[PDB]
């Protein structure tokens, strides 16, 4: 459950990522598939070397889908209904793996907005990446 | 120093023993949290009961401001009135019981969390202590793993482990304690290993009360269930009692009236 | 197992890390991103608030000891298990700890190392430090 | 005989699907089970039988110990009541790791009731946890609950207010309860496990609900239980069937 004090520490820290977001998607995705060389099954057709344009691009879905979310924290699940169907259903991506790229994610944020990662808003963070996760993946079966 | 493989064993087994006080504590102390959660789900059921009894609550305090006013004008003695007060006698029986043990379970968590703060202070107390009169004792221990003393003293040191193979008791630290009290180096800080000792049982006897307070709560909880449940169920008939009485009052207010 | 140059990139790294800090950061944020870990460390006294966690000098303490057991694991990545054969009997038999916790302790800590060092904790100073926060994990269970 | 455990829940049991998808189930006597219809419909089409699912189904209890499936019995009405039995071929062999929890005679599932919730579901980092874990969980209000995945307790206001995506089905034969203390929930797989509760004055365990929506995670507020006493009298008359 995000409280409002976690709504407004997730709207200030993505507002500080601003127009950085599709890098710092593209980073999380290039720290997942190094640090978790299984993520890269889901991605056989991708160039996933260091800096492919294949990886930029979807970065980019990810970080908008992400600001989507953002812009929408009281009704994430309508706002992700395509996307946890794609996941879920279709794809059927296993959930550790959304805890590894949520993790991912965090660690980009940490690096990058060092004055904005304090204790509290790392766990305002964690909690919606893991509603996020949880909304993605409430359909696997 | 320790020079004898004797005394290293001695203080090894200590160092263990003081060690263990917050790791055995610790272990301990999360038992209590079973009935931390326990005392707060009494209190969320005691505010849904009052909830649900409030209507049975609210005819019952009707009755008595229509008998005030009957008592007023002198017909509190009617016969009527007189009826549905026999006839509600058992609700506010029921009401008193209730009011009783709501208050006795309240008490019980009240002493649940008193009883559980003061055996996380005695553990904390207990670690503070523990931790560092087993600092002490490691002092020697590492130090007589070279130099003078025997090879027997040295093996004996190089042996020792931080950790006690078991958690620790009243009974096994006592002994631990008392073994060492034959140990020059060690003799030193016997106050310091005292107060660990008595921090350990006032933990430990805490835990203790936390068990017995909230077996007793639990057990004014049933009856708060039964009662409560007792008053919802006389809810309409308290509701046909309230207007009843209220009709009586309201024709001896209208006689009085006519009779002026 | 660590290339002989990513055991390189690490301590290099480690080199670097205020050692009286950054291990009260790591058991600070476990303690505010994973609240169920306080279980352990009421005897800390006030952990009510991230301030009163972050400013705890039991939690600041505690920390440097955890950081230095890090410390020793960074000296025997060879030997993880024999190394932390002590420690695992403590927190498996004696305190029943659920192995995931060491995990997440673990990546609590790569986050606090991406807060500090920002840039310089690139992704693949992060896959090689997650396969030391895993063996450290795998050793402690 | 039932519900005196020495090791804490040895009335817990680990299904596994065909697919590899760990879930629960409850031994409820020496030879019979307990489990939701959504467990045991994982890798199976909505149209397969109890005859089709059974042979595809792996079971252990106490330290991996596995048991072999005799029959599944899916609830006549599992789309209202998420609920299954599992029969054995034969009677497990009761020890302090292996013992069936007791079916109650009361309703425990009040506000003011607490219950231990074992499971083999995802942890929290998704994995499926490699120890048993429990939580201890408190009855939540009927109608916070209800207003919390449905909006309204009318039915012409409800809407799919979820926080996860998905609903639970909620009616007049399941309860929820909350969050832990430490804000502890269920998640992916715990469905099947037992909501436990002690009678103190037996001194007794009873499995008051079978946890049917375990996509709560922390994320919603509530876990949805089967109320065990509404499915008693089904629950007696298949085994006496069987
Ligand atoms: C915060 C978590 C995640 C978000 C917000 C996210 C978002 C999405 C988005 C927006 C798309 C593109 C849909 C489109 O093609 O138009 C998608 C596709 C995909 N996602 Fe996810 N995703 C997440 C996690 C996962 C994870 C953990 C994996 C696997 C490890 C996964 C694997 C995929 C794959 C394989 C595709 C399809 C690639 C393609 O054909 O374009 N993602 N992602
Ligand atoms: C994975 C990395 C971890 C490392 C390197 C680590 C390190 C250690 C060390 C070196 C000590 C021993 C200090 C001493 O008493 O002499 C210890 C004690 C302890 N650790 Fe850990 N630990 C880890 C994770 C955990 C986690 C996840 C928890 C539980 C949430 C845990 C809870 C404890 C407790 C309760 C103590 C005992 C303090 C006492 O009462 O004596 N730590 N830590
Ligand atoms: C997963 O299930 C398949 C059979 O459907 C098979 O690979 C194996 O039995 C399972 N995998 C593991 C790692 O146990
Ligand atoms: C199944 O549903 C119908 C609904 O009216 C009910 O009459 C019947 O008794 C239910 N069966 C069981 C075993 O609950």
């Amino acid at each position: 459950v995000l409280s409002p004090a976690d709504k407004t520490n997730v709207k200030a820290a993505w507002g500080k990522v601003g127009a950085h977001a599709g890098e710092y998607g593209a980073e999380a995705l290039e720290r997942m598939f190094l640090s978790f060389p299984t993520t890269k099954t889901y991605f056989p057709h991708f160039d996933l070397s260091h800096g492919s344009a294949q990886v930029k691009g979807h970065g980019k879905k990810v970080a908008d889908a992400l600001t989507n979310a953002v812009a929408h924290v009281d009704d994430m699940p309508n706002a992700l209904s395509a996307l946890s169907d794609l996941h879920a259903h279709k794809l059927r991506v296993d959930p550790v793996n959304f805890k590894l790229l949520s993790h991912c994610l965090l660690v980009t944020l940490a690096a990058h907005l060092p004055a904005e990662f304090t204790p509290a808003v790392h766990a305002s963070l964690d909690k919606f990446l893991a509603s996020v996760s949880t909304v993605l993946t409430s359909k696997y079966r | 120093g320790l020079k004898t493989k004797d005394e290293v064993e001695k203080a090894c087994h200590l160092a263990q023993q003081l060690k263990e006080v917050s790791i055995t504590l610790g272990v301990i102390y999360r038992t209590t949290e079973r009935h931390s959660v326990q005392v707060e789900a009494h209190k969320t059921a005691i505010d849904k009961h009052a909830d649900a009894v409030s209507r049975a609550v609210e005819a019952l305090t009707r009755v008595d401001v229509a008998l005030q006013r009957l008592k007023e004008l002198g017909k509190a003695n009617d016969t009527k009135a007189v009826k549905i007060i026999e006839n509600i006698t058992s609700a506010r029986e029921n009401l008193a019981l209730f009011n009783n043990e709501t208050q006795a379970v309240l008490t019980a968590r009240d002493h649940v969390h008193k009883h559980r703060a003061a055996a996380l202070q005695g553990w904390s107390d207990a670690k503070e202590k523990g931790d560092a009169a087993a600092e002490d004792v490691w002092v020697l221990l590492n130090a007589a793993k070279k130099g003078n003393g025997s090879a027997d003293a040295k093996a004996a040191a190089e042996k020792c482990s931080r950790y006690s193979s078991s958690s620790t008791s009243e009974t096994e630290l006592q002994k631990a304690i008392d073994a060492a009290a034959n140990v020059g180096g060690l003799s030193a800080h016997k106050s310091k290993y005292g107060d660990v000792l008595n921090k350990f049982k006032l933990s430990n006897a805490s835990v203790g009360a936390v068990r017995d307070t909230s077996g007793r709560g639990g057990k004014h909880m049933e009856k708060v269930n039964n009662v409560a449940k007792l008053l919802k169920d006389a809810e309409v008939s308290l509701a046909a009692a309230a207007a009843e009485i209220e009709e009586v009052k309201n024709a001896h207010e209208t006689k009085v009236q006519e009779e002026m | 197992h660590l290339t002989p140059e990513e055991k390189s990139a690490v301590t290099a790294l480690w080199g670097k890390v205020n050692v009286d800090e950054v291990g009260g950061e790591a058991l600070g944020r476990l303690l505010v991103v994973y609240p169920w870990t306080q279980r352990f460390f009421e005897s800390f006294g006030d952990l009510s608030t991230p301030d009163a966690v972050m400013g705890n000098p039991k939690v600041k303490a505690h920390g440097k000891k955890v950081l230095g057991a890090f410390s020793d694991g960074l000296a025997h990545l060879d030997n993880l298990k024999g190394t932390f054969a002590t420690l695992s009997e403590l927190h498996c038999d004696k305190l029943h700890v659920d192995p995931e916790n060491f995990r997440l302790l673990g990546n609590v800590l790569v986050c606090v190392l991406a807060h500090h060092f920002g840039k310089e904790f690139t992704p693949p100073v992060q896959a090689a430090y997650q396969k030391v926060v895993a063996g450290v994990a795998n050793a402690l269970a | 005989v039932c519900g005196k455990p020495k090791g804490s829940f040895p009335w817990q049991a680990k299904m596994v699907s065909h697919h590899n998808l760990t879930t629960g189930a409850t031994l409820i006597n020496e030879q019979w089970l307990l489990t939701t219809a959504k467990n045991l419909f994982l890798n199976h089409s909505e149209n397969a039988t109890a005859k089709d699912i059974a042979p595809t189904l792996t079971l252990y209890v106490g330290k991996k110990q596995l048991v072999e499936i005799e029959k599944v019995v899916l609830h006549p009405n599992y789309s209202q009541v998420d609920i299954g039995l599992i029969k054995l071929k034969q009677k497990v062999s009761v020890n302090e790791r292996v013992m069936p929890i007791c079916l109650p005679s009361k309703d425990y599932a009040e506000v003011g009731r607490v219950g231990y919730v074992s499971g083999w579901g995802r942890n929290a980092n998704f994995k499926f946890t490699d120890h048993l874990k429990y939580v201890m969980l408190p009855v939540a209000d009927q109608d916070q609950c209800i207003r919390h995945y449905e909006g309204s307790t009318v039915p012409e206001k409800k809407t799919p207010k979820s926080p996860v995506g998905v609903q639970p089905i909620l009616n007049e034969h399941t309860f929820c309860a909350g969050m832990s203390k430490y804000q502890e929930d269920t998640c992916y797989g715990d469905a099947g496990s037992a909501f436990a509760v002690h009678d103190l004055e037996e001194d007794t365990w009873y499995a008051t609900g079978i946890l049917s929506f375990d996509k709560s995670c922390a994320v919603a507020e509530y876990g949805v239980y089967v109320k065990v006493t509404s499915i008693q009298d089904w629950v007696q008359k298949t085994i006496a069937e069987n």
